[PDB]
Order: structure tokens, then C-alpha cells, then sequence
DNA sequence: TGCCGTTACAATGTAACAGTGG
DNA sequence: CCACTGTTACATTGTAACGGCA
């Protein structure tokens, strides 16, 4: 466990991730019958400002198969949360054609390095070509 | 595995069942593979093991006996 | 100067390569298209010479 | 009863010339493209391996 | 004009953006009575199997701020559905810690070139070491 | 094993720059 | 000039797969 779980902020997170799932179609509750599923997402809707029941509400109608994808959602956002307040521990998003990531990724992949450490290796050659020719 | 890996391509580049593609299905006559048809079942064997082949000896494979006996 | 030569032989070795994926999986899509379309819908009405 | 099945044909007619409009003409583009990418690609090869 | 304009494509991404932008609950309208506002998205929303009134929805109560985002994420959107086609034409997006992400970027622009054009010079020094070894 | 960090993506939205033609 | 388009460099959120550890 390297970062602290605060409920108050997680519950907010998984209301909101459920909301979010809800108004894009998907099954939120476990209830096969539109009935009961609207009454659990009715009772979700109006259980808004609530950790401590959120999470009683998510143990009794929550969808069996969307526990992992909610659960690594969650590690995701924490991590993120705790890693942007830094600069130095934030995380820079780049797109490459697709070419230079499949060589990229051809290099990665051959010496067992990530593509950070892959092109910092690399930058750190290119320096060194660069010391050696002058 | 090489050997059924092989029967996935040829399958999938023309086709034609699983069971059909025997060891000795000829394509053109039992796959019914036409020149294009062929040409394009080379090209995805190349493709699977990543490999090279020369033109001759690309043509002269026309089975799928033939096939592995090249790729294997 | 060989090795300059290389050089350009590899680039046209990628190009060929991103080429024929590019065809292969093509064929592969039409091929997996047309074992869904054994419901007898190709023969005329998909293919439509015209 | 005239009324449904006039309604009953010209959906019927709509919907069937429809889709095929809608599905055939992409059908015969993919096809027009990979003839053509499958041309550009012999060339490729063949110089590549001298 | 390099992309082929459609209609009948860029009128439906218009309308899901509309409706996306509103769930969101951002002020699509122009209007500030409620109203007014409430009926404008009604009839937006009956517009949905109707895209061609869509522009003619947007030129009544589009909301005067979004011309330059919807111009912008429209345009984005049929570069990337036209170039999603092929693979050689697509893009790949990749993550970098902030020093490495920090070092490339002042690379780069000290070379006056994009981020694949730099990872392209530099990958292709390297692969020119390993192509000098091996001859 | 199940949780927890971590990586490498995918999809969409924006700001900014560079081109192009009316 | 001005507008509209193409492109790059991000952000933002979600997900699957590894690998560490109780
Ligand atoms: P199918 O009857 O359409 O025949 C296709 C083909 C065998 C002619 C074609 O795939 C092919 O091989 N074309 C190139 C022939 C050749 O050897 N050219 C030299 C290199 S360009």
C-alpha cells in the first residue's frame, strides 16, 4: 500500500464513475427486470453526498461483472490524484504516427525496457555520439 | 504451433473450413485460391513467421504440404 | 558506402512491409466478411458489378 | 387492410434498396482499393529482392 | 480541401457533440431564461434521427462561444475517421514521465522539428550504430 | 489468490501553429 | 485580409495485462 485511501474522496469517485456508466447505457445492477434496476439507479441518483452508504449500495446491487473494470478504474484515479501534484511525478501524454511507436516499441520490447527508459537510454546515446564527435 | 498455425492462414486467407485444409490440399483445385487468391496466402504466410521467400520458390509451393514443408 | 546503400534497402524494406500487412489484412477482412455473408446475400445484392 | 399492406410494401421496398445502396457501394470500394494496393505491392517486392 | 466533406456524417457527429456538451451540463444555448433553454434542447433532441436540422438547430440556439470548439473537435474527428483506414496512417499515443518528457520536448524544439521527427532522427542513429556493427 | 501500483495503450476534446484559396 | 482545414501537442478518462506482496 503505497497511497492512502480516503473515503470521502473514493466514495465521490465511484458515485461518480457509476453515474457516468449509468448515462452511457451500461448495466449498472445486477436486476435482469427494468424495474428493479431503475429503483436501484433511482436509489443511486438520490444517494448523492453519501460514502458511507454508497459503498453498502454498491455491495447490494452492483453488477458482478464490473467490480474489476470499477476496481482498476479507481486504482487508476488514485494514483493519478496523488501523482498531479507534482511536476515532476505528473505524466506527459504524446501522440506518435505509427511507424516511430512500431520501431519504438520494436526497441522496448528486444531490451526488456519501458519507452521511458528505452528513450531516455537512447537520448543518453545520442548525447554521447554527440560528445564523441566533438 | 507451425502446423496449425499454418491452417489458421489458410483459412483465414481463403476461407475455407478447418476441416477442409488437410495436409495435401492442393489450393488451387481444393481451396479453390485463384492467382490473386494465392499471391495474397504467400504474402500471409511471409507475414506470420515473419520471413522471406524467394519468387521461384514461393511459386513452386502450391499445397499445404508444400506450405509447411517451406515454413518448417 | 555499402552500409549507405543499406540504408535506403531498409527504408524500402519497411515500405514493403507496411504495404503487404496493409493487403494481407485486407484479405483477411474480406475473407472473414464473406464467410458472414453465407446467408446467400452476396451473390447479387452485395455484388453489385455495376 | 389495403392501407397496412401498401405501408407494409413500401417499407419493405425503402428499407431493402436502402441497405443495399448503403452497403454495396463501400463493398465494391474496399475491393477497387485492395486490387489496387495489391498492384502497388508486387513492384515493392520485386525490386526490394535484387 | 484534403478530406472528403459529408453531410450526412458530420451532421450526426455535430448532434452527438451537442447532446454530449449538454449532459455534460454545459450551456449549449444562447439563451440564459430557462425556458426557452429547456425547450431549445427538447427540440435538439427530437432532431436526433433528423441531422440536417441540426445545422439549422445550431444557427437558432447554439450557444456564441462554441463556434471555435465545435470547429475544431468536427474537423479533428474526420481526420482522424479518415485516417484511421489505414494503419500507416494512424497515430499512437504513449504516456512519458516529465523529465524524459521534458528532455525530448526541449530536444526537439532545438532541432525545430515534431516529436516523431526527433524520435525518428534519434532511432535512426541508433540503428545506424547497429547497422556500422553489423555490415 | 486478491489487492495495489504500474505500464501502454484507446477515444475524444482543445489550443496553437501552418497552409490554402477566395 | 479573412475564413476554413490540416496537423501537433498535449489533457482527460477508461481498461487490460504484469508483476510485487500479504
Ligand atoms: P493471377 O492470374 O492474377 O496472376 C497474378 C500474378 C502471378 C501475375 C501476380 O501476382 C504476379 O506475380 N505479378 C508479378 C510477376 C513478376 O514476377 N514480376 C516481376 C517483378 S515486378
Amino acid at each position: 500500500m503505497k497511497y492512502q485511501q480516503l473515503e470521502n474522496l473514493e466514495c465521490g469517485w465511484k458515485w461518480a464513475y457509476l453515474i457516468r456508466k449509468h448515462q452511457e447505457g451500461e448495466p449498472i445492477t445486477k436486476y435482469i427486470e427494468n424495474s428493479a434496476a431503475h429503483a436501484a439507479v433511482d436509489k443511486l441518483i438520490k444517494l448523492e453526498s453519501e460514502p458511507v452508504r454508497v459503498l453498502e449500495w454498491i455491495e447490494q446491487h452492483m453488477n458482478p461483472d464490473l467490480f474489476n473494470r470499477m476496481k482498476q478504474t479507481i486504482r487508476a484515479r488514485r494514483k493519478r490524484h496523488f501523482n498531479a501534484e507534482h511536476q515532476h511525478t505528473r505524466k506527459k501524454s504524446i501522440d506518435l504516427d505509427f511507424p516511430v511507436w512500431h520501431r519504438l516499441s520494436a526497441l522496448s520490447q528486444r531490451r526488456g525496457n519501458t519507452l521511458s527508459e528505452t528513450i531516455v537510454q537512447l537520448i543518453e546515446d545520442a548525447e554521447r555520439k554527440e560528445k564523441y564527435a566533438n | 504451433t507451425i502446423e496449425e498455425r499454418v491452417k489458421k492462414i489458410i483459412g483465414e486467407q481463403l476461407g475455407v473450413k478447418q476441416e477442409e485444409v488437410t495436409n495435401n490440399a492442393s489450393f488451387v483445385e481444393d481451396l479453390g485460391a485463384d492467382s490473386l487468391d494465392t499471391v495474397e496466402l504467400v504474402m500471409a504466410l511471409e507475414e506470420e513467421f515473419d520471413t522471406e521467400i524467394p519468387d521461384e520458390e514461393a511459386e513452386k509451393i502450391t499445397t499445404v504440404q508444400a506450405a509447411i514443408d517451406y515454413i518448417n | 558506402e555499402m552500409e549507405n546503400v543499406q540504408k535506403k534497402l531498409r527504408k524500402l524494406e519497411r515500405d514493403y512491409y507496411q504495404i503487404r500487412e496493409q493487403v494481407v489484412s485486407a484479405k483477411a477482412g474480406w475473407c472473414a466478411v464473406m464467410r458472414m455473408v453465407k446467408d446467400n446475400g452476396v451473390e447479387r445484392r452485395l455484388h453489385r458489378r455495376e | 387492410a389495403i392501407r397496412v399492406t401498401q405501408s407494409d410494401r413500401d417499407l419493405f421496398k425503402h428499407l431493402i434498396t436502402e441497405a443495399t445502396s448503403y452497403v454495396s457501394a463501400d463493398y465494391m470500394r474496399h475491393a477497387n482499393e485492395r486490387r489496387t494496393h495489391l498492384d502497388e505491392a508486387l513492384a515493392l517486392r520485386g525490386e526490394l529482392f535484387g
